[PDB]
């Protein structure tokens, strides 16, 4: 089992800045790991998939980096809809975990 | 020294590193076709279960580790890995660890002792494909040229219909 | 089929024919040169 | 698209429970689906995954021989057969499709989620 | 009024037949496989020795 | 492998020149059919023509 | 006095567009080498006696 650190745990931001959500596994996985977010009250929705693809409809301010066990989620300009949960998930080997989870909040 | 068997023994070795394979669906059986080292596998369309293979621990770790490095090597600025690796059992006795990718855009297995019979595949479908191409081409711009004449047929019979009749009727 | 009226056309709109395009070269043949050979295995 | 779950409710531990999963909105038999849980105030988890045409099942080390999952493409609906149930299974059990990037490939990603439902184990 | 195919008909057009190269599979083929290649010597050292 | 390729690719691309550069030499020839066939009936020609 | 290309023209050919065929390159390949063969046997007479 590939265990999924994600730090911090939670952290606060204001509307119109920048933050970084960081995701470690217990191992090297190249590139495969996908972004999911959670808004209050509704089901989770993917956002990017193996670090670097942006899903369709997806903001192009919001973006992922890292190679390794190292990644990165990024948001150059936080909206008032992008405070929610982010899960970042692998899909390297089974069984499929996904990460503590990080929430972002208004600060 | 003493060891654990699963971990130091496997029943599969790895042959080649192909960095370009690609598989194609025709006639109820996947094909994969390496340009490079020019070689044509056939297979079933299912996945050969891993499981399977006595003592094949080694292939998972083995067929990872070059997955990874060709990928990072090759293909990270350029394609995105699709799902996690495929094992197909090839004709012939090889097993075949593929990893599908996109553009940006128990029981012993027994290998043959001769990779020939793969080449000559290759080599006929390397030569096969694209004479045909060449010759549906043809085919195309002959109907379309002939098609064209008839323009030419229409206007000339009237200025001769005696010689036009007399080729064309025979 | 469909039957088709056509007006009388004008200068309006002029259509003109492609000119004669040049065709490729011969393909150039193989550069052999002749030669005797003996060869060597390990 | 919609997706609706029904099948969740209280059980006893030791018991068997089948969830389905409808599907609306893409082509069922052209997609993989997967389960996904999520225990009350803790993270989520994966539970198995059932091929495009159901060739091939994946499960989780922690439901491996005791969960089972099946599809009817004719219907398109999905169903999670589940038996031997135990206290740490109680959580909110999602059904949700495989990103769609090639054929007859498994993304082993979620694109997809239904509103899910509750499956609490008490005595 | 009368058909099209009333009046006799004469192909204008001078036909060419393109048949395509039919697929085919190479099945393997070996004259003497690896095993009865190690089978044709009379003795074995592993074997005996064993 | 080699040779056979070559010795398949070699001819088979010289027929396939050929046969290209036979169907420009008959197309610029045409040319001179077409241009006097526009006179005849300029309906006909330039329906054909223009699609 | 206008240009020739002032005019909108129409080609009266029926292109065929013909790709000759790649060249192509063969590397030498082996299931098995000669060396992997002999040392496929469990023993070796003459490594034995030496
Ligand atoms: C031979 O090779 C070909 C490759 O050339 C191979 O695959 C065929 O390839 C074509 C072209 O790519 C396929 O057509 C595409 O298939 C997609 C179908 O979408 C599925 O998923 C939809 C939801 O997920 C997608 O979209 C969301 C965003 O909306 C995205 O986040 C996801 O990641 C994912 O990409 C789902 O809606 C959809 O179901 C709807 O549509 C189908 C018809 O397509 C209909 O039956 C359903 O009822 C429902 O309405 C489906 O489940 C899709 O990405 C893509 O869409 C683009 O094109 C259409 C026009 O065709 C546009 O309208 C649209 O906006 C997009 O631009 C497109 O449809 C085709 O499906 C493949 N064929 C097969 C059989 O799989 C062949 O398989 C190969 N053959 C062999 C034998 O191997
Ligand atoms: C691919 O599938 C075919 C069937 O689709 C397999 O054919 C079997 O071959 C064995 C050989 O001993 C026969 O006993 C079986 O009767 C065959 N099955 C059928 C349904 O005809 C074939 O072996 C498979 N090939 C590979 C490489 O796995
Ligand atoms: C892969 O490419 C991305 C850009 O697509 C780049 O940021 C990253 O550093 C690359 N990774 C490696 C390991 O080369
Ligand atoms: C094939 O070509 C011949 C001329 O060579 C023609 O008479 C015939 O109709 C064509 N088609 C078939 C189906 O034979
Ligand atoms: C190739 O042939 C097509 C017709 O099949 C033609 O339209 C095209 O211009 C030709 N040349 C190129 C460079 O595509």
């Amino acid at each position: 089992v590939i265990w999924m650190t994600q730090s911090p745990p939670s952290l606060s931001a204001s509307i119109g800045d920048t933050v970084t959500i960081t995701c470690r596994a217990s191992q090297g996985i190249s590139n495969s790991i996908a972004w999911y977010q959670r808004r209050p009250g509704k089901a989770p929705e993917l956002l990017v998939y193996a670090a670097y693809r942006l899903q369709s409809g997806v903001p192009s301010r919001l973006s992922g980096s890292g190679s390794g066990a190292e990644y990165t989620l990024t948001i150059k300009n936080m909206q008032p809809e992008d405070f929610a949960t982010y899960y970042c998930q692998q899909y390297y080997d089974n069984p499929l975990t996904f990460g503590g989870g990080t929430k972002v909040e208004i600060k | 020294d003493w060891v654990p068997k699963r971990p130091s023994v496997c029943t599969m070795t790895k042959w080649q590193e192909v960095d370009e394979m690609l598989r194609s669906e025709y006639g109820g059986s996947f094909r994969f076709s390496s340009d490079a080292i020019s070689t044509t596998f056939t297979t079933n369309l299912t996945e050969y279960p891993l499981s399977r293979v006595d003592l094949g621990d080694c292939i998972g770790k083995d067929a990872r580790d070059a997955m990874d490095r060709i990928f990072a090597r090759r293909y990270n600025a350029t394609h995105i890995k699709v799902g996690q690796p495929q094992y197909y059992l090839a004709n012939g006795g090889f097993l075949i660890a593929y990893q599908p990718l996109l553009s940006n855009t128990v029981e012993r297995i027994k290998t043959t002792s001769s990779i020939e019979f793969a080449r000559l595949q290759f080599t006929y479908n390397h030569i096969q494909r694209p004479v045909n191409d060449m010759l549906g081409r043809v085919a195309i711009a002959w109907c379309e040229l002939q098609n064209h004449e008839l323009t030419l047929w229409n206007e000339a019979r009237k200025l001769n219909p005696n010689a036009i009749a007399s080729v064309t009727v025979g | 089929a469909n039957f088709y009226v056509c007006p009388p056309p004008t200068g309006a709109t002029v259509v003109q024919f492609e000119q004669p395009r040049r065709c490729p070269t011969r393909p150039e043949g193989q550069n052999y040169t002749e030669g005797i050979a003996v060869v060597f295995k390990e | 698209v919609q997706l609706v779950e029904t099948g969740g409710g209280v059980v006893r531990p030791g018991r068997s429970l089948r969830l389905s999963c409808t599907t609306s909105g893409f082509s069922f038999s052209g997609s993989a689906m997967h389960w996904v849980r999520q225990a009350p105030g803790k993270g989520l988890e994966w539970v198995a995954v059932i091929s495009h045409d159901g060739n091939i099942i994946q499960y989780h080390d922690s439901v491996k021989g005791r969960f089972t999952i099946s599809r009817d493409n004719s219907k398109n609906v999905l169903l999670l057969q589940m038996n031997s149930l135990r206290v740490d299974d109680t959580a909110m059990y999602y059904c949700a499709r495989d990103v769609w990037l090639l054929p007859a490939t498994i993304s082993y990603a979620f694109d997809f989620w239904g509103q899910g439902t509750m499956v609490t184990v008490s005595s | 009024q009368l058909s099209r195919a009333d009046i006799t008909t004469v192909s204008t057009f001078i036909d060419l037949n393109i048949t395509m190269l039919e697929d085919h599979e190479f099945v393997p083929l070996e004259v003497y496989t690896r095993h009865e290649i190690k089978d044709s010597g009379l003795l074995d050292y592993t074997e005996v020795q064993r």
